DNA sequence: ATGGTTGGGTATAATGGGAGTCGTCTCGGATGCAG
DNA sequence: CTGCATCCGAGAGCTGAGGGAACCCAACCAT
């Protein structure tokens, strides 16, 4: 019932892995669908990510809730078309398919990579799902024709996924992902300098270690920006009864002897 | 602005949230890490919630005021207070609805209640985790169609949904039994090792090789996976046409000639459970639609479907496959759970419930009764269940979870930030992820963590694992958290708040102040009268203006002395009030007047000490300044230390001599004894004179001349009046303790000039000689007891201002007389009496019978030990008797004695440790050791007594360790039960009452004893006669306050016989609607006289309660009991009671006991445990609710047995009982409010013409005006019976939610008061003084506060207009 | 017109997690047992 | 079919004082 985590497993564990026929096949049906989506696009004169909209809802049926009114009238707008020149329609919902399976059968190449991402600020499943999303690129952008395993271009997606969602969301005050990986360089140096002197360095050697551009002032700046709030709410003393916030006084609104 | 009158609590609609935001919030920033400016459609956005800075815009186009309600036009922010920041709140849409927990998770679940769901299917489908069906769409599994609210699992719906579908790898290199396209029964072999088990067609998948032939001979085609077959089984080719595509173009397999196409070595077998149809033209429906029967597929409309399910057209056979599927409607989540909510029909529900609740069954009625509650408070208040799931999340303005910049340049934020951060973070992921097309696995985790993150935004910590910030094991604190507890909002912020014009000092005793003055140090008065300062340094020439005077007062060393005059001519006549904490009654805080001193301690009178419960080994106190003219007035009037002399709660006097006061007035009120003389006889004074210049007989001895008792002292000393007497005594010629002849009032008394002293110091300072004269003992010595009643008696007789005289000067006097008393303690004022070696002797005698008595076996090892512990217990009594009798034999003026027997300090009990011995000592098991210790104080102890001691030393200390904190939860919930009850009018014209005995039944039902002084006294003192009275001719005459005079009346007549027990009212009768009438109350015990109309009984009657608890009751016995009394446990220890009357019939058995209880109808069994002790004989009479066993009476079985009254009577006697086993004195009246509250509840057996339901619990007040109304209609009225609840039940049951949700389980009682739309109509104390008003009772009362005030001349002018 | 910020991209193959906690008491739903 | 009977989980245990872990590349709004 509990643990999100093991319920989660636990359904993508019910859906099996794939073949090397399996996966080049529903990789060349997602292609072929979307050369089809292009195709009937040229066909009717419309815009192709619209038709590729009905598609999917389509596929996804009722159940998943454009309204119902304009896919239908588009629906039968398209039923119309006249056969051999119709195919397309067929491959686009079938590749639409395949996409959808092939997404479900590789979900779970994005668990086994983000499970070495924890304590970096985000939870487990926030992972899980930023690799999937960065799994459902890789699945749009795959190129079979290339004889590639497809896990070695979907593992480039989850990865960028995964360290663009840290960089952006891992703090309250949001810093610009350049000035993440500043941060993260600069700290990765200290790392290194310290181990290297057996002692943390100071900041003229941190600034002679990252290169030209760096002195020690800015590497103070970067390190000022880089500290993290403090909760309100954190416990003072043994007792359960004085926090953070209660030595906090207000300094915006007047005093007494100001009003007065 | 209109008076707040009531507050009202209900639930809000998305509609309504939608009202109340200013803008939606659409990104997890807070604040930019540059400009440290707020984010645009952040967190802190000042376009939602306002400006940081006062008529301010965000870009600085405006920046002054008159602009109010002007947005500018570049960055959207209002102009106007900044002040809106902390009232203006925000929205969050959610992609999905969420539930709100307290509506899931509050046990039981009120939508789980009315959806008729149980929590572990809620939990199921909120969490996704099973379907919940709607619109089945005529779908059928496992041959049982399904129906709506059923519940699948993921694996019914998929098959239900989709179909059956088995794929079975085929081995590396095998080819299969059968072919591409054949139907398949299940069992039937597929291949060597692979056996179907679902019904329907196969399908090749990956064929390994193609077999082409030619016009013949075969050919053969290898396929590799990276390689795909487009022609179908069993189809013709053409010269020049592909067959195996692939990849590279060289690579494919193009057909040499025509042949026909087999294909071989499938990779795998799909079996499915299918319809097949092919066609030979344009097809109509495509992959993914689901038809009907009878739709139009392909060919014009020649083939037809003729089962439910979802078509797949597959070209590469040309073929059309319906797999079996429905369209079946099942949600999951949130969603599926309000679609239920809103399809709801309460009326018809509603209906239902009521044929229900006619059942013969009680259960099924119990629980058509449980959703019937739930549905009439949705269909009373007006609330849609809908709104029970979440739509739109309101977010809390931003400075109410304020990210500040700390004073070191370091910021500090709320957890409820990082809360709504991951709400948003996890909205918009779903929102993109819905936008994307995605799978539905991931759709469903993400709509898991939906909900999740709103459950731990609204109450963390409460399903699953809490959500802790990374780096750390803390909670994040939530709104629940926010809310509840002792550091919540309610119990930290609104009953109590930090204070101006406060402070905070050590104590130090003032014993040259009186009773209504303080110490006050100079520099605290200086800085907490201030501004009262400031305006008189501005009315003299200290200062040109206030500005100055401040700047003046703010260095040390820049303050003159004329400030000083200044601040002494401000305080005049104000007081102040002092407080010490724990604050456990009422005089915890009283009002003085101060006097400015030097130094920093507070200086406290010695006569308040024993009411703070203050003493000074570095007690602190805290002082508070009453600012206007009502709170001083108040202070001076209500709250002056002088004006509170007796207690609240006994109504005995409260500030009296103790310690040093009683000693020196004891010191000068004994006589001194003398035994030279002893008895000795003579015929003539003269004789007796010569006899003591002869130096033969003592001044005092008690010698006998002329056949009469007397002394030289009495004969040689004849005084004229007092001043000869006491200039006597100047003179040296005699002592203070000398028995002489004084003539004082016209009359000659044997008495001491130590006694015509204290005579003296009463009439001066009483200002009367005759009542002064009548009030004081003379011919004993002064005491506790004495100077208490003394004490009472000029309270009653003159006032209390002359009391208060009065105990000034025995202050003064008293402490003057114990200076030079020569009161002093040596090791040799330790007496050792000679007796106890004697006696120890003794015991060391029997002891060796004991063993003696052991070793021929005629004693147990249980016998011998209680034999060994009474023969040490009764040694320990006789040498406590023999220390005594020494002392006042021997040395009756020892320091010791003298200490103990005054009442100034010390007990029996630790003067016998001191001289005695110590005794037996308790193992940490609770049993006694076998040797006790035989050395006292004095002695000294060895190692291994001081050792044995520890154990009981160490468990005193735990017991009072654990003790105080119980007696104040119980003091709070005491509190919490009774604070609304006040006086409010002076008579409820009530007829009934309670009926007071005075005889009790004896332990050995010998017959009725008369009870105690003390226990009538605490139960009929200062109460209301409710009949007319006859007594030795005495007529108490109806409507009388019982006075301690007509009590003791009262006692005299019962010891004659004239009277057995007294009619008196009683809260327990009263009828006045929240509160209680003069009449039933009676006396205010701290005055002595009838309550005042408007008095806060109710708090008084809980603090009187709690206050002894905490520590002098000790800990089915002690606070304990008290505790199980309170709250109505069934106890486990429980007697057996009679049911029904009848005759008492033991049968007994060698193997059972049994007791028949036989009426003249009918005749009941009671069977008990053997080993149980019975109070009752074979052929005796009993009633119905008497006892068969010994032990504690269950309370609701002697409800149901003898009635409400009874079980009162009981209880208050219970109570009562712990309270006198420790000496603690307390009237009546207070456990009888507590348990007027206890027993303020009905149940309903039968509604008869009313709306009500059978079982439903209501106040007894609204169900008798319920009656009253049907009966005035001429309606079947209500059938109800009495209930019991403890007090925590009983209070968190009253009409008002706000005081119930300041005092405990706040989130039930939230979410009960939101679905009923309770409306709090202010009538306790609890609600006003959250809401800062003026309480219902003192001055606030309605009674008083409406009283106007004026002169005669402007009366006449108004009168002339 | 410059820096700061933001969106897109990387191709051997990779395919179900991990910390934790056992020394408290009392009272009201509820599943399980019998009759 | 009812009832009672352990069983589990949820909500409590005085106040006051003091306590503080990839890198790169290119277009684009803001200032
Ligand atoms: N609210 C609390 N007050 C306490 C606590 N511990 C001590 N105190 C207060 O400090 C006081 C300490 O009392 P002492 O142990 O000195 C004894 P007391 O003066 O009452 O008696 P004698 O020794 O017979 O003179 C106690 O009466 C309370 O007023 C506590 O845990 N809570
Ligand atoms: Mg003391
Ligand atoms: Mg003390
Ligand atoms: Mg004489
Ligand atoms: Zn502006
Ligand atoms: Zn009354």
């Amino acid at each position: 019932t509990s643990d999100p985590v093991r319920q989660y497993l636990h359904e993508i564990g019910q859906v099996p892995l794939l073949t090397l026929e399996e996966e080049v096949e529903l990789a060349r049906k997602v292609e072929e669908g979307m050369e089809a989506i292009k195709k009937l696009s040229e066909i009717t004169g419309l815009d192709p990510d619209l038709i590729r909209e009905v598609v999917r809802a389509k596929i996804l049926g009722s159940a998943r809730v454009l309204d119902p009114k304009t896919v239908e009238e588009i629906d039968q707008k398209l039923k119309s078309l006249p056969k051999e020149h119709k195919r397309y329609l067929h491959i686009a919902r079938e590749g639409e398919a395949a996409r959808q399976h092939l997404i479900e059968a590789n979900l779970r190449l994005v668990v086994s990579i983000a499970k070495k991402y924890t304590g970096r600020g985000l939870s487990f499943l926030d992972l899980i799902q930023e690799g999937n999303q960065g799994l459902i690129r890789a699945v749009e952008k795959f190129e079979y024709k290339r004889r590639f395993k497809f896990s070695t271009y979907a593992t480039w997606w989850i990865r960028q996924a995964i360290n663009r969602a840290i960089a952006d969301q891992a703090r309250t005050i949001r810093i610009p992902v350049h000035m993440v990986e500043t941060i993260n360089k600069l700290s990765r140096t200290a790392r290194q300098l310290q181990q290297e002197l057996g002692r943390e360095p100071t900041y003229e050697e941190i600034a002679e270690a990252m290169g030209p551009g760096w002195d020690a002032k800015r590497v103070e700046e970067t390190l000022k920006i880089a500290q993290e709030p403090v909760s309100l709410e954190t416990p003072i003393g043994d007792e359960k009864d004085s926090f953070y916030g209660d030595f906090i006084p207000d300094e915006h609104l007047p005093s007494p002897v100001d009003a007065a | 602005k209109k008076e707040v009158r009531k507050v009202r609590i209900a639930l809000a609609s998305p509609e309504k949230i939608r009202s109340w935001s200013y803008g939606e919030v659409e990104k997890p920033e807070t604040i930019n890490y540059r400009t440290l400016k707020p984010e645009r459609d952040g967190l802190f956005d000042e376009r939602i919630f306002g400006p940081i800075k006062d008529y301010e815009c965000a870009c600085g186009k405006y920046k002054r005021q008159r602009f109010e309600g002007k947005v500018c036009e570049r960055c959207g922010v209002e102009v106007t207070k900044s002040i809106v920041r902390r009232y203006r709140m925000g929205h969050i849409e959610l992609a999905t609805p969420a539930a709100h927990i307290w509506f899931v998770k509050d046990v039981p679940s009120k939508i789980g209640t009315l959806l008729d769901l149980s929590a572990t299917e809620l939990e199921q489908v909120l969490y996704f985790s099973k379907y919940i069906v709607l619109d089945p769409k005529g779908a059928i599994l496992n041959g049982v169609p399904v129906e709506k609210r059923q519940l699948l699992t993921d694996e019914e719906y998929r098959e239900l949904r989709y179909g059956k579908q088995e794929t079975y790898p085929l081995p590396p290199g095998v080819d299969a039994l059968v072919k591409d396209g054949e139907e398949v029964v299940k069992g039937q072999e597929l291949a060597p090792g692979v056996v179907s088990r679902l019904d329907g067609v196969a399908l090749y998948r990956f064929p390994r090789r193609v077999r082409v032939e030619y016009v013949t001979e075969p050919k053969d085609y290898r396929v590799q996976p990276h390689m795909n077959v487009v022609v179908p089984e069993g189809a013709r080719v053409e010269a020049g046409d592909k067959i195996v595509a692939a990849i590279d173009p060289e690579e494919e397999v193009i057909a040499e000639a025509e042949g026909v196409v087999h294909l071989h070595e499938p990779a795998s077998i799909l079996v499915v459970k299918a319809r097949v149809y092919p066609f030979e033209d344009d097809v109509e429906v495509s992959t993914g639609d689901r038809v009907a029967p009878g739709d139009v597929l392909a060919d014009g409309g020649k083939v037809k479907s003729d089962v439910y399910g979802r078509v797949e057209v597959d070209l590469v056979r040309n073929v059309v496959r319906v797999v079996e599927s429905y369209d079946i409607d099942a949600r999951m989540g949130a969603e599926a759970i309000q679609q239920l909510l809103k399809e709801l029909d309460l009326e018809a529900l509603e209906k239902e419930l009521l044929e229900e609740m006619k059942h013969p069954s009680r259960a099924r009625r119990a629980k058509a009764r449980k959703r019937l509650e739930v549905v009439r408070a949705f269909l009373d208040s007006g609330n849609r269940p809908e709104w029970m799931i979440l739509e739109a999340v309101p977010v809390l303005p931003p400075d109410l979870r304020p990210m500040v910049q700390v004073d070191g340049g370091r910021f500090a934020t709320s957890d409820l930030n990082d809360l709504y951060r991951r709400l948003i973070n996890r909205n918009n992921r779903l929102k993109k992820l819905l936008a994307q097309g995605a799978p539905e696995i991931i759709i469903r985790n993400e709509k898991r963590m939906l909900q999740e993150a709103v459950d731990a935004l609204l109450d963390n910590g409460r399903r699953g694992a809490p959500v802790t910030n990374p780096g750390s094991d803390r909670p994040l604190r939530s709104l629940t958290d926010i809310l509840s507890g002792k550091q919540g909002r309610f119990r930290q912020n609104l009953l109590g708040k930090r204070v101006d014009y406060s402070g905070r000092s050590v104590i130090v005793v003032g014993p040259q102040l009186k009773l209504h003055q303080c110490g006050l140090p100079k520099r605290m008065a200086l800085e907490l009268f201030k501004p009262f300062l400031l305006k008189k340094m501005e009315e003299k020439g200290i200062a040109p203006n206030v500005k100055a005077a401040r700047r003046m007062l703010e260095r040390q060393r820049d303050i003159k002395d004329e400030v000083w005059d200044a601040l002494e001519e401000v305080i005049h006549g104000k007081v102040v009030l002092l407080n010490r904490a724990p604050t456990l009654h009422r005089l915890g805080i009283q009002a003085f007047q101060p006097v400015l001193v030097e130094g920093q301690s507070i200086q406290l009178h010695p006569l308040v000490c024993e009411a703070f419960n203050a003493d000074f080994d570095g007690d602190q106190m805290a002082v508070h300044v009453p600012l206007s003219s009502f709170a001083q007035a108040e202070a001076r009037i209500q709250m002056l230390s002088a004006h509170n002399l007796l207690s609240p709660a006994s109504g005995e006097p409260l500030a009296k001599p103790s310690r040093d006061i009683i000693l020196g007035l004891y010191y000068i009120t004994q006589v001194r004894k003398e035994k030279k003389g002893a008895g000795l006889e003579f015929a003539t004074p003269e004789e007796a004179l010569a006899a003591h210049e002869r130096g033969e007989v003592a001044l005092n001895a008690p010698i006998k001349v002329a056949g009469r008792e007397t002394s030289v002292g009495r004969l040689k000393y004849v005084f004229a009046n007092p001043d000869e007497a006491l200039l006597a005594v100047a003179h040296g010629i005699v002592d203070l303790q000398d028995v002489v002849t004084v003539r004082y009032m016209g009359k000659r008394l044997e008495t001491s000039p130590g006694r015509i002293l204290f005579a003296r110091i009463v009439a001066e300072a009483v200002e009367d000689e005759k009542v002064a004269w009548e009030l004081i003992q003379l011919d004993v010595p002064q005491e506790k007891n004495s100077l208490k009643d003394l004490v009472y008696q000029a309270f009653l007789r003159l006032g209390m201002e002359k009391t208060a005289r009065l105990l000034d000067a025995l202050k003064y006097y008293g402490f003057t007389f114990s200076t030079t008393s020569g009161i002093t303690i040596g090791i040799d004022d330790a007496v050792i009496p000679e007796e106890k070696k004697q006696y120890l002797e003794e015991a060391d005698r029997k002891l060796l019978q004991i063993e003696q008595a052991y070793e021929m076996g005629f004693l147990t090892d249980r016998e011998r030990y209680d034999q060994i512990l009474q023969l040490w217990t009764e040694t320990t009594e006789k040498v406590t008797q023999a220390v005594f009798k020494n002392f006042e034999e021997n040395y009756p003026f020892n320091p010791l004695y003298v200490m103990a027997q005054s009442g100034a300090r010390g007990n029996p009990q630790q003067i016998r440790q001191l001289c005695g011995l110590r005794g037996l000592m308790q193992k940490p098991s609770g049993e006694t050791f076998e040797v006790p210790v035989r050395s006292s104080f004095r002695e000294g102890l060895t190692v291994l007594e001081y050792f044995i001691s520890s154990h009981g030393a160490r468990k005193g200390g735990a017991d009072t360790a654990l003790r105080t904190a119980d007696s104040g939860y119980l003091t709070r919930k005491l509190v919490d039960v009774t604070h609304e009850i006040v006086v409010r009018e002076a008579d409820c014209g009530t007829t009934n009452y309670i009926s007071v005995p005075l005889f009790q039944p004896d332990e050995v039902t010998r017959s009725l004893r008369l009870r105690k002084r003390a226990d009538i006294e605490a139960g009929l003192y200062g109460r209301v006669l409710a009949r007319e009275v006859e007594v030795l001719g005495v007529r108490l005459e109806e409507g009388r306050y019982l006075s301690m005079d007509d009590v003791h009346l009262l006692i005299k007549a019962a010891e004659a016989g004239e009277i057995q027990e007294v009619p008196v009212r009683s809260p327990l009768t009263c009828q006045t609607r929240y509160g209680v009438c003069q009449k039933c109350y009676g006396y205010d015990l701290s005055m002595a006289r009838p309550v005042s109309i408007g008095e806060a009984v109710g708090i008084v009657a809980a603090q009187s309660i709690g206050e002894p608890g905490t520590q002098l009751t000790m800990r089915t016995q002690g606070l304990p009991r008290v505790i199980e009394l309170f709250e109505a446990r069934r106890p486990k220890a429980k007697a057996v009671i009679s049911e029904i009357d009848g005759v008492v019939r033991i049968e007994e058995t060698e193997e059972k006991l049994s007791v028949f209880v036989e009426s003249e109808g009918f005749s009941k069994e009671y069977k008990l445990p053997k080993e149980a002790r019975l109070l009752v004989k074979d052929g005796d009479y009993v009633e119905a609710g008497q006892p068969l066993t010994r032990g504690a009476i269950d309370p609701h079985q002697l409800l149901e047995a003898k009635g409400p009254e009874a079980v009162e009577r009981y209880l208050v006697e219970e109570i009562q009982k712990v309270y006198r086993a420790q000496g603690v004195k307390l009237h009546d009246k207070h456990i009888e409010i507590v348990v007027r509250q206890m027993m303020k509840y009905v149940e309903v057996t039968d509604p008869g013409d009313s709306r009500l339901l059978e079982g439903q619990v209501l106040e007894k007040w609204d169900v008798e005006a319920l009656n009253e109304r049907l009966i005035a209609e001429g309606k079947t009225p209500v059938a109800w019976k009495p209930l019991l609840m403890g007090v925590t039940k009983s209070a968190l049951s009253t009409k008002s939610w706000l005081s119930a949700a300041s005092f405990q389980n706040t989130t039930h009682v939230l979410t009960e008061a939101a679905i009923a739309g309770k409306k709090d109509e202010l009538i306790g104390l609890k609600e006003n003084v959250i809401l800062g008003r003026l309480i219902p009772a003192g001055t606030g009362s309605d009674f008083v506060r409406f009283t106007q005030v004026v002169d005669q001349k402007t009366l006449k002018a108004i009168e002339e207009a």
